[PDB]
RNA sequence: AAGCUCGUAUCAGUUUUAUGAGGUAAAGCGAAAACUUUAAAUAUGUAAGAAGUCCUUGUUUGAACGUGGACAUUUGAAUGAAGAGCUUUUAGUGGGCCAUUUUUGGUAAGCAGAACUGGCGAUGCGGGAUGAACCGAACGUAGAGUUAAGGUGCCGGAAUACACGCUCAUCAGACACCACAAAAGGUGUUAGUUCAUCUAGACAGCCGGACGGUGGCCAUGGAAGUCGGAAUCCGCUAAGGAGUGUGUAACAACUCACCGGCCGAAUGAACUA
RNA sequence: GCAGUCAAGCGUUCAUAGCGACAUUGCUUUUUGAUUCUUCGAUGUCGGCUCUUCCUAUCAUACCGAAGCAGAAUUCGGUAAGCGUUGGAUUGUUCACCCACUAAUAGGGAGUGAGCUGGGUUUAGACCGUCGUGAGACAGGUUAGUUUUACCCUACUGAU
């Protein structure tokens, strides 16, 4: 590989106006099903994307408390986070979560058989291999 | 470094006299007589003055010289056994099923019988060796005592007794039942 | 062979405007006079720049032991160019002559180091005059007073094939 | 550490209390024969026609590919050996990133294997760099750096590379 | 041994061995004291508690008390007739036996011969030394002091020390719930009898200081007079 | 580990005492 | 081979002498390693007398070519030996394997293409249990003697020789070796090397001390040296960590690290073989 | 694997000429068990009935050891090859899968191309596709298609 001033140098590059031009066109375009794509244009896409969510990811608890301190013999965790406000709000926050559970059993009864066959003490039959076909590698 | 000659001293109290032809060894004294064969061991025995006997290795390597020291120890034990005697106390703790220990003699053969260990129908039998005597202690609970002139006989017999009552497939921490050597000492004493 | 100690002097060559160079004496241990001369040149090249063609032996002479009746304690210094980098060694040998001590050394060194005559280089043999300069333990063993010991289980050298006695190792 | 404990760059506030010639770095790589790399594929009921060749070494193919008809094809680059993204690293900094490949520009051992796009060891490739965030003086911001591949991606599936900085 | 040896028990504590440089410091001190302070004593104290020694040493700040090795202090005073710092000074050093215990001062004799006669403190009985006491342990549940109190004061013993009681202190025990029990009353000791090593440790364990410590001293030296005196006090 | 060590320093000193002087004068 | 046109003091897989070259650097000192002179074989080339030397002075003072004269064998280093080239010509053969030594390019690891010298092919025989290339070895037929390499418990000719050491392998080793699995793991044994400690008593044991500010600060249901986080200081000392571990819900008690008494002389640690 | 980081050591002697073990950081795609329906060119033959034996790198049975091992059941490890290791469905293919029994359905070697076969060797017939101006051949695909020993020596099994 013959040494050269080419390489180390930057090949492609993009204009800071042209990013501002291309970021808008995500907002504009508009697909049309009678149209169809032949070529794409080489574009640095990771810059142009990232659009505005309104929610954020969850916080990283592992950094603050490891695991060994979260539970163990080592275990530096006397009180819960965040924990409840008041014992009115706790007892409010139980009684709906009881009835929400009591719902799901009455629902998943009517979805069902599967347990009652196990109590009766018998299994459902083998699914036939033809119903695969196909599928297959 | 191959030492040219090395020696030990065996000291004899007045109660006992000890007699050696070849490497056969006899000790005689008040409690009784013990005999031991050391022909394998390959050392020289010399008498200087009744109260002291010297054993030596000539031109011995390191392994050989190690054996020389144990010979002193083996001969001393016979001397302590013949005058002082050896006494072993065993105690047999049980949670829920009382362990019944009796001596029964079958055809003169003298056996220790353990019954109902951890609620087992099986009877375990251990034979008492020659020159060891088994008694159960007055004014103590759960004590069995093994006493005889020979150290190896008493100790080996006591170890057999505990191994016979080993627990199997139950966690040691939860189940504490068995027989153990509470104390090792001399018959005599008071010392 | 069985060894012989040798004085070896050798003086370089004379050249124009260099009359009488210094002479250089060594005490070589070797089998014969031929090997002692070849030994002498091998030592001399390490110490300074010389060769066999550039110089000459003056006077090879044997050195016999002064008192080969009397039992002496020797203490030989050795080094040897192996394996790996070189290192020194000090063994003490109890022997009657110097040449016998160096014989018993080379057999001891050939066992323990897998190393030849050409490898090993003797620095200096020294008689030890007074005892309790003897630092080693196995030589200090035999210097104790009124020394007695038995023969070491006496093995019997068998002359015959068949023997009628049932041989007693005696003792 | 007992013996050590017995005896006795600069960043801002918001960055501390944290943690993390023109020689190419591989000139002269081992030469590859043309008979290795190109496995022969024979065709017919009597397997008796040869002519098809399969590139066994790894390949960057394109953005835009499509195979060609089986009768017209010859130089087969199979789809398991078609890398899209390489694993580029920086001599400065000390951070790798998994970056998409944009082209293959210089391939040692002949101008064939550039044109098929065969990655090998030694090959120099256009990398999309936008996760690193390099900016030329001029203020333009950069997304095309040449990088040299450091390993033999036959012998393990990952294509590693070093940026030519 | 080339090989097959005892490996020594390595562990990583803070404090390190003193060696020679500390042993010099005492030799330097003792020879510095003798010229300064006028009267010299040598106290046998074969056992002491440290907070007894702190009470002895605080009760006169100016008057010096230097402990250390016998074979330092023999060397510092002088073993032989020739090698010694002052005259007739070996004569005191020959007599000593147990744990010295060496004192310098600039003070009156009739204070000091009174002081260590009048001084006495409570302490443990210790091995090889008869003590005027006797304890049978009460024969249900054992308690921490072990029948030197009304039991409803004292807490029961900690199960963790029952393996020590079984093995080392020998006394036959078993435990019922947490609490340590014996069926029949075990005697430890009797009055006018020499104590075996373990019979002390039982009295230490239950914590019975019922034997008098008092320091004692034979010899006495004076720098200006340059002569030794030996006096019998216990 | 040697008996007669402290000679040989004085031998090397006394041998070098020549090689200091006899080069110069 | 058929030959005959030389059998001349000429030839040589060689050394030495003189001179040339890589100038590696080891001598060596400069005038303040930078010199710039010079030395040992390591290796490749040239040269070392019969038309050979010198005097005289022609051709176009010197230089290259010459005219005419006088000068023989220690005749121009060593050692070897006579077998070199012709003119015609005419049989067979024209790619290949192994190792060694230089050298250029090389990685999973082999190795690749050049140069030379050996060995085999056409070649038996002794040894390596057996074997294209390994150790020895000048093939007519016999006899005697002495050896090579290799061997000497028995098979098997020849010491169950002599001497000094080392090694025990619950399937040692008797070796391909100047490698590979290889770098290390072992409370297996022996010999070394370099530091320490020690009759101001070491190493190992037991016995005694191991304390005061203090239950140091925050932490918390409770943490008193020992669930944790930050510091880790002062005092009295012979010595005693704001504590090495076991242990209590917390303390307690035991332990060590460090002093000390008893005992009495050598011992410890890390490396090399 | 690539690029580093610490450093017990090698490098003739040697800290900082270059190497360098054991540790260790970088992503190969979201930290809340969501799905993640990703199946992406094996250009070479194996697969199965019958029957024997061997290895251990142990799936089950035997005896041990260690785990918050209370039992009960299980996991991990040690010695161990004495003795077992199955029944079926599936070729729009099965280099696999599933469900059922079971103490358990461990992994291999010598296989059983002359003991017998099914795919593939594999020729003559034929059709469809692709390519070729064509004869034809192949990116294919589909269908039809005679090799038949022992009486010899040995081995093995029984018999004089």
């Amino acid at each position: 590989v013959q040494p050269d001033r080419r390489w180390f140098g930057n090949t492609r590059v993009i204009s800071q106006d042209a990013l501002q031009h291309f970021r808008s066109a995500l907002g504009e375009t508009q697909k049309d099903t009678y149209q169809v794509l032949l070529r794409r244009n080489k574009l640095p896409m990771s810059l142009l994307e990232e659009k505005d969510a309104d929610e954020s990811p969850k916080a990283r608890i592992l950094d603050t408390e490891s695991y060994a301190d979260a539970f163990g013999p080592k275990a530096q965790r006397k009180r819960p986070r965040l924990a409840a406000s008041n014992l009115e709000d706790l007892v409010k926050a139980t009684n709906e979560d009881i009835t929400k559970y009591e719902e799901k059993q009455v629902l998943d009864a009517t979805l069902g058989g599967n347990q009652e066959d196990k109590e009766n003490g018998w299994t459902s039959a083998a699914k036939e291999a033809i119903f695969s076909k196909g599928q297959s590698k | 470094m191959k030492y040219i000659q090395t020696e030990q001293q065996i000291e004899v109290p007045e109660g006992v006299t000890v007699s050696i032809k070849s490497r056969i060894v006899k000790v005689v004294g008040p409690r009784g007589t013990l005999t031991k064969n050391l022909k394998h061991i390959d050392v020289t025995f010399t008498k200087v003055n009744n109260q002291l006997i010297k054993v030596a290795v000539h031109n011995g390597g390191r392994k050989h010289v190690a054996a020389l020291r144990t010979v002193k120890s083996l001969v001393d034990n016979m001397i302590t056994g013949v005058t002082k005697g050896y006494k072993y106390k065993m105690r047999y703790v049980y949670a829920h099923f009382p362990i019944n220990v009796n001596i029964v003699e079958k055809d003169g053969a003298k056996f220790i019988e353990v019954r109902n260990f951890l609620g087992d129908k099986k009877i375990r039998n251990v034979p008492v060796r020659d020159g060891v005597t088994i008694e159960f202690s007055t004014n103590v609970k759960d004590e069995i005592v093994l006493s005889g002139n020979s150290v190896e006989d008493v100790s080996q017999n006591a170890a057999d007794l505990q191994q016979i009552c080993r627990v199997r497939n139950k966690d040691i921490r939860k189940f504490l039942d068995g027989i153990y050597v509470s104390h090792k000492g001399f018959i005599t004493e008071d010392l | 062979a069985h060894f012989k100690e040798y004085q070896v002097i050798g003086r370089r060559l004379p050249t124009e405007s260099v009359p009488e160079p210094k002479l250089f004496r060594m005490r070589i241990f070797a089998s014969n006079e031929v090997i002692a001369k070849s030994r002498y040149w091998y030592f001399l090249q390490k110490l300074h720049k010389v060769k066999k063609a550039s110089g000459e032996i003056v006077s090879i002479n044997q050195i016999n032991e002064a008192h080969p009746t009397k039992v002496k304690n020797f203490g030989v210094w050795v080094r040897y160019d192996s394996r790996s980098g070189t290192h020194n060694m000090y063994k003490e040998i109890r022997d009657v002559s110097r040449v016998a001590a160096v014989e018993t050394l080379y057999q001891d060194m050939a066992a323990r180091h897998r190393a030849r005559f050409r490898s090993i280089h003797i620095l200096k043999v020294a008689e030890i005059e007074k005892t309790a300069d003897v630092k080693r333990q196995y030589v200090k063993q035999f210097l104790t007073k009124d020394l007695k010991f038995p023969l070491p289980h006496r093995v019997q050298k068998s002359t015959k094939t068949f023997s009628y006695k049932r041989p007693s190792t005696f003792y | 550490a007992h013996e050590q404990s017995k005896v006795k760059d600069a960043l801002p506030t918001y960055l501390l209390d944290r943690e993390q010639k023109f020689s190419v770095p591989l000139p002269k790589v081992r030469g590859i024969s043309e008979e290795e790399m190109f496995k022969v594929i024979k065709t017919g009921k009597s397997r008796s026609k040869s002519w098809k060749r399969m590139i066994t070494k790894h390949t960057f193919v394109g953005e835009g590919f499509t195979r060609r008809p089986v009768k017209m094809e010859r130089i087969i680059r199979p789809s398991a050996l078609r890398q899209k993204k390489a694993n580029v690293t920086h001599p400065e900094l000390g951070v790798t990133v998994f970056l998409p490949i944009l082209a293959v520009k210089k391939n040692p051992q002949s101008p064939m294997y550039t044109q098929l796009g065969v990655l090998t060891k030694g090959t120099i490739i256009e990398v999309n760099v936008s996760e690193l965030g390099m900016v030329t003086a001029g203020g333009k911001v950069v997304w095309g750096k040449y990088a040299q591949v450091t390993n033999e991606p036959d012998r393990d599936g990952c294509v590693n590379a070093v940026l030519l900085v | 041994m080339p090989r097959s040896k005892r490996s020594k028990l390595v562990t990583l504590a803070q404090t390190d061995k003193k060696g020679r440089e500390n042993k010099e410091r005492i030799f330097d001190e003792v020879r510095e004291a003798l010229d300064t302070y006028r009267y010299v004593w040598v106290l046998h104290l074969d056992d002491v508690r440290t907070p007894v020694l702190q009470e002895i040493r605080t009760s006169w700040a100016g008057s010096k008390l230097i402990m250390g090795k016998r074979k330092v202090l023999q060397k510092a005073l002088g073993e032989k007739r020739e090698e010694e710092y002052k005259e007739n000074l070996y004569q005191l050093s020959k007599l000593c036996s147990g744990v010295t215990g060496l004192l310098f001062t600039d003070e009156d004799v009739n204070t000091v011969k009174e002081y260590f006669k009048s001084y006495v403190r409570s302490d443990y009985s210790r091995p090889n030394t008869k003590a005027p006491l006797t304890f049978t342990i009460p024969e249900g549940i054992v308690y921490s002091r072990g029948g030197q109190i009304p039991a409803e004061e004292d807490v029961p013993m900690i199960h963790s020390l029952e393996p020590t009681m079984r093995n080392k202190f020998e006394i036959p025990t078993k435990i019922k719930a947490g609490k340590i029990t014996i069926d029949s009353p075990y005697l430890v000791c009797t009055e006018g009898e020499k104590l075996d090593v373990r019979q002390a440790l039982i009295l230490k364990q239950f914590g019975i200081a019922a034997s008098e410590f008092k320091v004692k001293v034979s010899a006495y030296y004076d720098n200006d007079s340059s002569t030794v005196e030996s006096t019998n006090i216990n | 580990n040697f008996p007669y060590k402290a000679k040989i320093l004085e031998e090397i000193e006394a041998k070098k005492m020549k090689d200091l002087e006899e080069r110069e004068l």
